[PDB]
RNA sequence: CCGCGGCGGUGCGCCGCGACCGGCUCCGGGACGGCUGGGAAGGCCCGGCGGGGAAGGUGGCUCGGCCGAGUGUUACAGCCCCCCCGGCAGCAGCACUCGCCGAAUCCCGGGGCCGAGGGAGCGAGACCCGUCGCCGCGCUCUCCCCCCUCCCGGCGCGCCGG
RNA sequence: CCCCGGAGCCCCGCGGACGCUACGCCGCGACGAGUAGGAGGGCCGCUGCGGUGAGCCUUGAAGCCUAGGGCGCGGGCCCGGG
RNA sequence: GGAGCCUCGGUUGGCCUCGGAUAGCCGGUCCCCCGCGGGGUCCGGUGCGGAGUGCCCUUCGUCCUGGGAAACGGGGCGCGGC
């Protein structure tokens, strides 16, 4: 507790975070989510195929 | 035929108490005492103008003893109308408590 | 280009701090009528506070030790010095811009002289509090020339009364002159109250 | 690749999420709609005041 | 060659849609059912004995340097100055008065004429009053004072443009070395076309500024900051 | 040699401008959602029902010129205030800024600062170069019409024909 | 519905860098306090030996000096003048 | 009056009552006292101070000529006396 602040984020908050500062762990390399191709490549086996699906 | 620059004093460098960052001057502009009265001066060109023994060149003029270090009022500094400046070379320290001319002429008026 | 302040009615420390910053920014300051500076807290309080400062002395060779200036001007100069970096070159340079006087001598007697209203006693202290005149304090701690300074200021005040009287008489003539002339200055005077003076 | 931030760069946003085009086509048009209707309300209030 | 069938809502966003546009352009009914060796490419010439010769336009080069730099990377949205879009402070409208801050005409007041193709301002402090001819200036080194002559119907010459108000002299070789060559030439001469233009523009302007009382005097005067007046405080 | 034609690297030294992107920090607009489906308020007034301070009142006394001012008492309403029933569109987190929380219920425009850091063409008869992904569009290979009118052409600044 | 010694090329499997000292070159991430102590790399430095530079040198070697010009994070090094 | 090293800061001026603060500033005195003034009473004005440092003064292109309003003001580092 005394080491964190936390709470229940908005929808906006989730959008802002992911778009502005969304980086995917891709072959263990922190990589920026500049195109869906990245998200799909890693998460596509879960019916997650774009940034919107990630947010969802 | 008169003065085309607002008077200001070179108060000292941007600094915490015990670390002075010599690449960022502080400017006390004359007549302006609020982080409010200072949007006029942001982005304005400003000169520290000082003469010295040996002659130099002079744009549109014969050689002179005067020299200037050009700068630029970047942003306001703390409540009471103080401003930060940034000069193409750092300011001498000799220069503290002396005139630096703030121009008008990157005007947004 | 030179601040002349009337030290009268001002608070010792409160004026000093304002003078100190001005002096550091290259402004040449003259403080005048320093005996009129007055310090918060009752007189006896501040006498004892001075008499303690007098006790502080370099035991083995007092001739080196802290120089206790008696004169109110020099007292003020001392407290201003306390708010500068007076060991540096810049601090010394700044102190050299300052000029301080017991009473008000001849360059400054015929100069309009300002007042710091942020250091002014009427403003800064509650009216039921007590305070000390730095003249009396200096007088009782050693200062020799209270009486002399007093007499010179009477003469100065008399000479100033005359000056004022002549200024008043001129101002009166100006007011009458405007009334004499108010049809051949009418359409100048009109424009000087469209753009908002005279009103 | 330089990460241009979507929330400023419209055409980066569209490339990530193309539905944003339409969402911003709406909520200009919707806002303009509502501004107009506010001016008409104000005019009707002024007419009622004059009456 | 029709114009743009949807208008602009915001930079980059059309008013209409995909489907709304399909309807307007009408993609319905506009459906397009459409299912070297010996011969030399580009040389050729004439010539006498033996026959006609085959030349070669653009012949391979007679020297290669020992190393050279290797292309770039295309880079998307850099246009040249010519192709840029030009701005203006709303303050500056035609016939407004300026304070020209920078040049030799420094602190002189002036009548703004027109934004030129460059994005510079054309300007005239009617040479007769102020001693400032038809002259270019920059928005940025100029204070747009809130004093406007009504200049609406003056025919500023069409031929006077960015191109004409442009410095002229100096070519390359000549004698060069010694104590000569284009340190002289000496004077920018005014020319007669320039004086006629000034004449033509000023005559149209000047009567309008004399209709506003004291304004010719104002334009004669020079601007400057004195004691107790601070740019941020005062207005223009 | 004149072309500063096309391309490539550059600037002797000091400068300035411009638009494009990245990261910031501020400014100004506007449009919405929710709540005790906000609370108070405003405006119109009407019909009632009480209670309180305390009044165009009265009264003792005082102070000024029957009138004005200052205290004091019982207290109805002819100064108000408060509760209760019943009912009107003007409200709207209201520029009459009295008190929130927010944004797929959210957008636009502007200003200051710092930064640009990489380089998918080394073919002999045919480019020294584009461009990938995304936006749309825009246009065209479909026809219509309308307007304005910049160039040019025609007719009488006006009208008609890119 | 044909052949690249010629499709003209954003992809080309017919041949392949300006690039390829493969102990080389190139790209993406992440990270970087340090005594005692350990390890790696030093086109850091000294003296002598086998090789090697058709090396340098009285038209001036070593050494020494230098408010001369430079390189390297650095150990250091290279040039100018004496 | 001429050149000529060096040291720099500056880039309109403000030529003044005293003071008070639960108070002040200006008038005018019809009237009275004192040495054109000073002090008094009385009255009339101001008082978030406009006889205001939120202030005042000064202007910042040069010349020409040919009208008006304003007009005896300015100068010659003009010259002597009090
Ligand atoms: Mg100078
Ligand atoms: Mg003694
Ligand atoms: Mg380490």
């Amino acid at each position: 507790e005394p080491y964190i602040a936390w709470g229940y984020p908005n929808l906006k908050s989730v959008n802002e975070l992911i778009y502005k500062r969304g980086y995917g762990k891709i072959n263990k390399k922190r990589i920026a989510l500049t195109d869906n191709a990245l998200i799909a490549r890693s998460l596509g086996k879960y019916g997650i195929i774009c940034m919107e699906d990630l947010i969802h | 035929s008169g003065r085309l620059w607002c008077k200001a004093i070179f108060a000292g460098y941007k600094r915490g108490l015990r670390n002075q960052r010599e690449h960022t001057a502080l400017l006390k502009i004359e007549g302006v005492y609020a982080r409010d009265e200072t949007e006029f001066y942001l982005g304005k060109r400003c000169a520290y103008v000082y003469k010295a023994k040996n002659n130099t060149v002079t744009p549109g003029g014969k050689p002179n003893k005067t020299r200037v270090i050009w700068g630029k009022v970047t942003r306001a500094h703390g409540n009471s109308g103080m401003v930060r400046a940034k000069f193409r070379s750092n300011l001498p320290a000799k220069a503290i408590g002396h005139r630096i001319r703030v121009m008008l002429y990157p005007s947004r008026i | 280009q030179v601040l002349v302040l009337d030290g009268r009615g001002h608070l010792l420390g409160r004026l000093a701090a304002i003078v100190a910053k001005q002096v550091l920014l290259g402004r040449k300051v003259v403080v005048v009528r320093c005996e009129g500076i007055n310090i918060s807290g009752n007189f006896y309080r501040n006498k004892l506070k001075y008499l303690a400062f007098l006790r502080k002395r370099m035991n083995t060779n007092p001739s080196r030790g802290p120089y206790h200036f008696r004169a109110p001007s020099r007292i003020f100069w001392r407290t201003v010095r306390g708010m500068l970096p007076h060991k540096t070159k810049r601090g010394q340079a700044a102190l050299d811009r300052l000029k301080v006087f017991d009473g008000i001598p001849p360059p400054y007697d015929k100069k309009k002289r300002m007042v710091v209203p942020a250091a002014l006693k009427v403003v800064r202290l509650k009216p039921t509090r007590k305070f000390a005149y730095l003249g009396r304090l200096a007088h009782e701690v050693g200062w020799k020339y209270q009486a002399v300074t007093a007499t010179l200021e009477e003469k100065r005040k008399e000479k100033a009364k005359i000056h004022y009287r002549k200024k008043k008489q001129l101002m009166r003539l100006r007011k009458q002159a405007e009334k004499n002339v108010e049809k051949k200055i009418d359409r100048f005077t009109e424009v000087l109250k469209t753009h908002g003076f005279l009103v | 690749v330089l990460k241009k931030n979507p929330l400023k760069n419209l055409r980066i946003m569209l490339k990530l999420n193309p539905y944003a085009k339409t969402m911003r086509r709406n909520t200009i048009l919707r806002q303009a709609r509502n501004h107009k209707l506010r001016v008409e309300r104000a005019a009707a209030a002024l007419a009622a005041k004059s009456d | 060659p029709h114009c743009s069938r949807n208008p602009v809502l915001v930079r980059g966003i059309g008013r209409y849609s995909r489907s709304a546009m399909y309807s307007r352009k009408a993609l319905y009914k506009r459906k397009y059912a459409a299912p070297v060796l010996a011969t030399v490419t580009k040389p050729v010439g004439g010539d006498k004995n033996g026959g006609t010769r085959v030349v070669k336009l653009r012949k391979m080069p007679r020297y290669y340097p020992t190393e050279d730099v290797p292309r770039k990377l295309l880079s998307h949205g850099r246009k040249p100055f010519s192709q840029h879009v030009r701005k203006l402070r709303a303050s500056i409208t035609p016939g407004t008065i300026l304070i020209i801050l920078t040049g030799r005409h420094r602190g002189k007041r002036v009548v703004f004429l027109k934004q030129l193709s460059s994005g510079l301002l054309l300007v005239t402090g009617p040479l007769s009053l102020n001693r400032v001819p038809l002259r270019r200036t920059h928005q940025k080194f100029v204070i747009a004072t809130s004093t406007k002559i009504d200049i609406s119907g003056v025919k500023i010459p069409k031929h006077l443009t960015d191109a004409y108000f442009k410095k002229k002299q100096l070519r390359k070789p000549r004698h060069q070395e010694g104590e000569i060559f284009d340190t002289e030439k000496e004077k920018y001469e005014i020319t007669e076309q320039r004086k006629v233009d000034q004449k033509a523009v000023d005559s149209q302007i000047l009567p309008k500024i004399k209709a506003v009382p004291q304004l010719q005097g104002y334009l004669r005067s020079v601007f400057a900051l004195t004691n107790g007046v601070y740019p941020h405080k005062l207005v223009f």
